[PDB]
């Protein structure tokens, strides 16, 4: 029920307003290129990127039974360790990762947060597969988005 | 029960004005989730929709089975995060955001 | 001037920009449209009575300047030192940083219909307005009065279509806003202190309207006489201006509303809503225009006691204008805007002004057990400057004990910066001070071709 | 000799020179130039600036069962005052849209909702 899922710290209602505050106070997520990867039987990863914001939102999330995952495979030119910016379990926020190998249970899923300027949508190996509504660019020493791209 | 093709069409034209956008309830139709299936929904709706529209996306409803009933307890938390992560409108039937 | 055009000149200087910026913070200090509309009331009352203690002294005294005279007389030289050094630093310069921030918040916001505008766009227009009127007024002194006709004739147009489209609009039974008016409030000393902050910006100019209104046919009848109609006339203009907001707009849209003017705009002429982003910014540049042609009056003579600098009260040779006192201003304008942020220089305006306002009215008081055998035409009951200087004592010491943010430290940190400039220059004539000030002098004066005025005193 | 308080006749024998007519002219048209490069830079912000989102694009939409959601007077069904009894729970999950099913007035209340009168609330 509502009442005693508000004093969970690792409750189901704790998860979704946590999620819905970061994704009013992200234009990562409320306005950013959508770029999928390729196909896999266990796990869906795609990023959340948008041009003049120098950092990406990759998220991962595990749909099969319990496996490893590579992401070094997936994207170029990654750290060696990953901080998770929020999981589907919350003891694990925060807590860092390393990239070539990420261990996810049955249902599990991150975000993660990384500093880059290399945004797929750019290169021309991924370009098929990026959309958007509303293009714009951001200027971060104006504080402003602009369509001029 | 329609065809991506069909239900693309209420998006309507780049000169004539439709629908805002057409509820989206392709995956609240997966009654077993997979990592291919739910790639295959969300390539359906990006690749077909006409560029520069706005998404959307539901999990369930009053004419589906529950989340939790229908895929079990393990993916309560990880299809809200999908649906928070993905372009355009989350929209949440009462009770998703507990679990029931 | 007769009574009837003496209150022309008082309706038309307080009327300006004041009532298409401040409903939204009276009504975001005080929560409710009940006492948002006591607020707009009690203002008027403040600057009726703060007029009629300002016409007792400009008939009792009769020297020209503001306040500065009538501090000399009361206290000596240092609170009139201390009123000119914050009127060229804080008061002036930040009353034209405040219509022009507010006549690019109208400009800017028909081209964001359902948005906010980024703040770079705000004050990179009101910059391109300090310049565009500092520039102006520096060359062309007749060109300022001339299209100062059709400001005033651009005002008072979109205040009448306001006010009668709001009492068409209550005849037809939209009252549904005024139901519960007084369910949440504000008995908070910080926030009753701040509506009337705002409130009190919308009626300023009560203290400049001793001077030019001093050519009736009958003075001391007509001066107050003027007060008691034109000001509450004022009041009942702001009154129903705000009753007019509240019949198209919920208390919590206007508080959600970029230009409270062009939301009711939007909802009542609809095929024509351009006239009212039209007609606000002529009327706003209008307000910013007329303040630079008094621009050198307190300067000229506080500088004639050695309380100013000289060089500024200086005239062009060339386009007879009062050109170092123009740019001055203007570039301590544009500094103010840059941290700028109305809600934050009507604080700061309002902190300064109204430390001076009760200074004078309790110099009224001094002036009857010390300044006796004074000859004074118009008397007003001693009530009056008693209950005007306790309003005064709220007004200021209420913000800093309840809710004390960083611009009251400006504000005092500027004044009294002033307190150590008449212990160095004035009260102790060194000998390194006008080895600095005349070398300032002599090459200022070469740089703009500016003499000092072919004028004495009178 | 200029002292420090000049009139126009003394003080035209020196104003003219190059060291202070040059600094004079390019301090006035640096000022007309800068109110123009401030005019077309709000020119160009305004002109280049996307229209932004509208409010069924910002944020979640919650689609509420009314029967089903909070009853109010006591009968078993909820109703519309029990919704807005709950108006802080949906503000707290950050839901910017609310999503009411049909109660209009109606004879059948399933089936795709066969309507009496679309113009009245169904009483429960
Ligand atoms: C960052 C915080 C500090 C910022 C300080 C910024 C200072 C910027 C100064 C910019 C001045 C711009 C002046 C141009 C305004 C034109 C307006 C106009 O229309 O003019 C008509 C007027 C008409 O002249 P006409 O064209 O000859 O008829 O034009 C002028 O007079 C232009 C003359 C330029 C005046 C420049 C004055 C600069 C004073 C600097 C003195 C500093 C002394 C400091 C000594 C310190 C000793 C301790
Ligand atoms: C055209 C615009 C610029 C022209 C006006 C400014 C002139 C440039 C010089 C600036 C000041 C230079 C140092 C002071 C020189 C005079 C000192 C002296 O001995 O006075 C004798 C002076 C008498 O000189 P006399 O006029 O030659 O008799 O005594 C006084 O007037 C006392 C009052 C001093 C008032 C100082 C005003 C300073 C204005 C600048 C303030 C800067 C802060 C602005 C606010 C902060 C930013 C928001
Ligand atoms: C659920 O109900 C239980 C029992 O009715 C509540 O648990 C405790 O009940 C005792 C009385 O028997 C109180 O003295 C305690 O204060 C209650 N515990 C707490 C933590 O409040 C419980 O509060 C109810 N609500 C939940 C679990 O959300
Ligand atoms: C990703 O998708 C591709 C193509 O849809 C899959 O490749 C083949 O798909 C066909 C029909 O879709 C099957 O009959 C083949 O058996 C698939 N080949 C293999 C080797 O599986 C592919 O399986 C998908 N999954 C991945 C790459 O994990
Ligand atoms: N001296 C001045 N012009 N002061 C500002 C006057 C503001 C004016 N009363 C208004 O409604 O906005």
């Amino acid at each position: 029920n509502v009442d005693v899922q508000k004093t969970q710290p690792r409750s189901a209602l704790k998860l979704y307003q946590d999620l819905s505050l970061l994704h009013a106070n992200e234009l990562l997520l409320n306005r950013g290129w959508f770029c999928h990867l390729r196909n896999d039987s266990h796990y869906v990863v795609y990023t959340r990127e948008l041009d003049g914001i120098d950092r990406i939102f990759i998220v991962v999330l595990n749909f099969g039974e319990s496996t490893l995952l590579n992401l070094h495979n997936m994207i170029s030119g990654l750290p060696a360790k990953m901080r998770i910016r929020l999981s589907t379990n919350s003891a694990d926020k925060g807590s860092k990762v390393d990239t070539s190998g990420i261990f996810l249970d049955k249902g599990e899923g991150l975000i993660f947060e990384h500093n880059t300027k290399n945004l797929l949508h750019r290169q021309t190996a991924f370009r098929d597969r990026c959309f958007v509504s509303n293009r714009a660019c951001y200027s971060s020493v104006l504080n402003i988005l602009y369509t001029s791209c | 029960a329609e065809s991506i093709d069909r239900t693309v069409m209420y998006y309507g034209l780049p000169f004539i004005q439709e629908a805002d956008f057409p509820f989206n309830n392709y995956l609240s139709m997966l009654d077993t989730v997979s990592g291919n299936s739910v790639y295959e929904v969300i390539t359906s709706w990006m690749e077909n929709m006409p560029e520069g529209k706005w998404p959307n996306w539901m999990i369930g409803g009053p004419d589906s089975s529950r989340l939790t009933s229908r895929l079990g307890n393990q993916y309560v938390n990880v299809m809200n995060m999908l649906l928070f992560t993905l372009p355009g409108t989350p929209i949440t039937y009462y009770g998703e955001e507990i679990g029931m | 001037l007769g009574l009837i055009s003496g209150i022309s000149i008082i309706v038309g200087t307080i009327i300006g920009s004041g009532i298409f910026v401040s409903p939204k913070s009276v009504l975001s200090n005080t929560e409710a449209v009940g006492p948002c509309l006591i607020i707009w009331a009690a203002c008027g009352v403040l600057a009726t009575l703060g007029a009629l203690c300002f016409a007792e002294l400009g008939t009792m005294i009769t020297k020209s300047g503001g306040e500065y005279p009538y501090l000399m007389e009361a206290y000596g030289p240092i609170p009139a030192y201390l009123f000119s050094w914050a009127s060229l630093i804080v008061i002036k310069p930040t009353s034209f940083a405040i219509i022009c921030l507010s006549f690019s918040e109208y400009v800017c916001a028909p081209f964001y219909v359902g948005c906010k505008p980024p703040q770079i766009v705000v004050k990179c227009l009101a910059a391109a307005a300090i310049l565009f009127i500092s520039t102006v007024n520096s060359l062309s002194v007749r060109l300022g009065s001339y299209v100062q006709n059709i400001f005033t004739a651009a005002k008072l147009v979109i205040v009448a279509i306001i006010i009668i489209s709001g009492l068409v609009l209550l005849a037809q039974g939209n009252t549904k806003n005024f139901d519960n008016s007084f369910e949440g409030a504000q008995l908070s000393v910080g926030a009753i202190s701040l509506a009337f902050y705002n409130g009190l910006w919308a009626y300023d100019g009560w203290n400049q309207l001793n001077y030019i209104t001093e050519e009736l046919r009958n003075p001391y009848r007509n001066l107050p006489l003027a007060i008691i109609i034109g000001i509450p006339l004022v009041t009942a203009c702001y009154i129903l201006m705000n009753v007019s907001y509240f019949t198209v707009m919920t208390a919590t849209e206007l508080l959600q509303s970029q230009a409270v003017a062009v939301t009711f705009g939007d909802r009542v002429l609809y095929p024509a809503s351009w006239i009212v982003p039209l007609f606000v910014a002529f009327s706003t540049i209008g307000a910013a225009n007329g303040t630079c042609f008094t621009a050198g009056r307190l300067i000229y003579v506080a500088g004639r006691e050695g309380h100013m600098l000289k060089v500024l009260s200086y005239i062009s040779v060339r386009r007879l204008t009062p050109a170092p006192a123009i740019i001055f201003y203007g570039i301590i304008a544009t500094i103010y805007i840059i941290p700028g942020d109305i809600n934050s220089l009507v604080n700061y305006f309002s902190f300064a002004a109204w430390l001076f306002y009760g200074l004078t009215i309790l110099g009224l008081i001094v002036m009857r057990f010390t300044r006796k055998e004074l000859e004074r035409p118009i008397k007003v009951p001693v009530v009056i400057p008693v209950l005007m200087t306790l309003i005064s004592v709220f007004l200021v010491l209420a913000p800093i004990i309840s809710k004390p943010t960083w611009e009251y430290l400006y504000c005092v940190l500027f004044i009294l910066s002033g307190l150590l400039f008449y212990f160095l220059f004035v009260h102790y004539k060194f000998g390194w001070a006008q080895k600095i000030s005349k070398p300032i002098t002599m090459h200022l004066q070469m740089l703009m071709e500016v003499v000092p005025p072919e004028e004495d005193p009178e | 000799q200029p002292y420090a308080g000049m009139p126009k006749e003394v003080l035209f024998q020196f104003s003219g020179q190059a060291r202070y007519r040059i600094p004079r002219e390019i301090l006035f048209w640096l000022t007309v130039a800068s109110v123009l490069v401030l005019i077309a830079a709000t020119i160009a912000i305004i002109a280049l600036s996307p229209k932004c989102l509208d409010w069924w694009q910002e944020g979640p939409m919650y689609q509420i069962y009314p029967r089903s959601f909070k009853d109010s007077n006591k009968d078993g069904n909820g109703d519309l005052k029990g919704i807005q009894d709950k108006l802080d729970y949906i503000t707290a999950l950050n839901i910017k849209t609310v999503w009411i099913t049909s109660f209009y007035k109606s004879s059948l209340k399933d089936f795709r909702y066969g309507v009496e009168d679309f113009r009245e609330v169904d009483p429960i």
